[PDB]
Parts: structure tokens; sequence; C-alpha cells
């Protein structure tokens, strides 16, 4: 499992919990949606893009 | 002893080096997370930070900008790796913070700084799924001003028949670069779509990391500086070629790979690009 479209619109907290169940060794970073980010691909990482309410605003994926 | 990462050989940069062309006097802005200027295998010529809480562009708290910079221009000497354009004038234009993220206005301010400082090439190993009129206006203005602008296509992989190229690579004025490995196979994470222009190596790319380190990274971020570096080699050999001509020379001389949706025009070949007559190999 490397994408979590079912997390869009959920709280950042529930997203972290779900992703760590599926990928316990994940390196999670939370960033603001609508920012620009580096385009390295890190197989161990999941970037979570949140809106200003701290809900997930983009499908989380590995990278 | 210095090592030549496979990607530098793959795009045929050593052919330019043997002709005596290494990017000398070409100014390349790495618009990114900063560049560690203390690394002994880099020489940073200038730069500026647009990140309000990280004001030193010569401090790279992420590592990404320093890796990208080494692919562009790691020094030709007896240590570390060799950059595509090892004599390039490298500028650290820091618009991303430690966490690898930046606001659109930061990126735009860095593009503006590059134009105002007469950069010949911009590399943007960065992107997001949405554009803005003002981002588009900044990259269009840089191109109108004569700058070669190169960006990572994105690491969104495939999504059926939809384009997954991010911005600013998705803008027509910017060259969007996807990633292949050493066998010329598209990396599975590499974005796809009609906006994909060319490919370059972006799997297991060895380059400079902060604190005098080296390491292998993956991403369309690693592919883009092969192409920015190539543009600098071509300009050092043809200092009067316009950005228009440099872009067509790279497009028109790729080694064609698969369908253009997945591979664009194929793998860049800077040897063929820097000849006067261009054709695909
Ligand atoms: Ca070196
Ligand atoms: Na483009």
């Amino acid at each position: 499992k490397t994408e979590w479209p079912e997390l869009v619109g959920k709280s950042v907290e529930e997203a972290k919990k779900v992703i760590l169940q599926d990928k316990p060794a994940a390196q999670i970073i939370v960033l603001p949606v609508g920012t620009i980010v580096t385009m390295e691909y890190r197989i161990d990482a999941v970037r979570l893009f949140v809106d200003r309410l701290d809900n997930i605003a983009q499908v989380p994926r590995v990278g | 002893a210095q090592s030549v990462p496979y990607g530098v050989s793959q795009i045929k940069a050593p052919a330019l080096h043997s002709q005596g062309y290494t990017g000398s006097n070409v100014k390349v802005a790495v618009i990114d997370s900063g560049i560690d200027s203390s690394h002994p295998d880099l020489k940073v010529a200038g730069g500026a930070s647009m990140v309000p809480s990280e004001t030193n562009p010569f401090q790279d708290n992420n590592s990404h900008g320093t890796h990208v910079a080494g692919t562009v221009a790691a020094l030709n000497n007896s240590i570390g790796v060799l950059g595509v354009a090892p004599s390039a004038s490298l500028y650290a234009v820091k618009v991303l913070g430690a966490d690898g993220s930046g606001q659109y206005s930061w990126i735009i301010n860095g593009i503006e700084w590059a134009i105002a400082n007469n950069m010949d090439v911009i590399n943007m190993s960065l992107g997001g799924p949405s554009g803005s009129a003002a981002l588009k206006a900044a990259v269009d203005k840089a191109v109108a001003s004569g700058v070669v602008v190169v960006a990572a296509a994105g690491n969104e992989g495939t999504s059926g028949s939809s384009s997954t190229v991010g911005y600013p690579g998705k803008y027509p004025s910017v060259i969007a670069v996807g990633a292949v490995d050493s066998s010329n196979q598209r990396a599975s994470f590499s974005s796809v779509g009609p906006e994909l222009d060319v490919m370059a190596p972006g799997v297991s790319i060895q380059s400079t990391l902060p604190g005098n380190k080296y390491g292998a990274y993956n991403g369309t971020s690693m592919a883009s500086p092969h192409v920015a570096g190539a543009a600098a080699l071509i300009l050092s050999k043809h200092p009067n070629w316009t950005n228009t001509q440099v872009r067509s020379s790279l497009e028109n001389t790729t080694t064609k790979l698969g369908d253009s949706f997945y591979y664009g025009k194929g793998l860049i070949n800077v040897q063929a690009a820097a000849q006067h007559h261009h054709h695909h190999h």
C-alpha cells in the first residue's frame, strides 16, 4: 500500500495513525497544501499536505 | 580519486568535457533548499535566500539543494563526484526551508532574483499539483528574458490517461524532465503526460550532501539538474545561442525511448545537442 486516497478530508491525526499502521517505519512530514516541495523520491517517507484546518487536502502517497 | 556518476556519462557530458567545454562563465541558479558552500566539491559563486526564517542561502538544512547542485556542477578535481558542468557559476537561490517546502511567493521571488541577476539557466527540482497565474508569469518572464528554465516533471507516477506533471514543469515555457534509470527505463514514480519534455537519469544518482558527504538520491529532482547542467555545457560551447536554441538543441537530439506520454522526446544527449546539426540517435 503506497497511496491513501481514503484519508483525504480526514484529520492529520487520523492520517498519521492509519499510515503508521500500514507502514510503521514511515517517516512522516506534515506540510501546508498549496506549497511547492522538493522532488526527490524517498520510499520511506509520506508527506501529508494539510489545509489551514489541519485536515488532509491531497491524497497521501509514499515519496 | 574522483568518480563520474553513471548519469553524467549517460547523457554524454564527458564528450563535451573532452572538447574542452565544462560550463565556464555560465550562471546557473539552483532554486532550491540552499547549497552547502563549505562542501569541498562545490564552488558557490553567489545567491540569495527568499525563506523568511532561513536567511543564509549557503546553509542547506534539508540536503536536497546541495545534491542537485553537485549534479549540475560538482568540481572537476581529484575528489568526490564530477558535475555535468563543473566550471559553471553556481548560485544558491534558497526558496525552500529545512522541511523541503516553500510558499509560491518565495519561489517567485527567487525566479525574480535570478532574472535580475542575469542567470543563464534556472534549475527548479521542485513542484506542486497546482499552478498560479503569478508562478506562470514568473517563469514566462524568465524565459522572455533569455533564461533556460528546467524543472522536475514530478514524482506522481501514472494515473490512467491523466497527465501527472506538476507545476512549474507543466508550463509550456519550462522544460519538464522525467527520470530514467541506467538502462533507460522510466522510473515508476516519474510523472507522465503530454507536458513531459525530456528524460535524464534520476535513479540512484550519487552527488554532494551537506557536511562534506555524498550519497545516492532518486527523483525527477535528480533528473532536472542533468538537463540544467547540459544547458550550461551547450552555452559554454555556443555562448550566443539563445535559450530558445539551447532548448531545441536538447529536444531535437534526444535518444528516443518509448511512447512520448511516458518518456517525452527521450533521453538527452548533450554531445549531439552541442553539435551545429541536430538529429535524434
Ligand atoms: Ca570532484
Ligand atoms: Na513544460
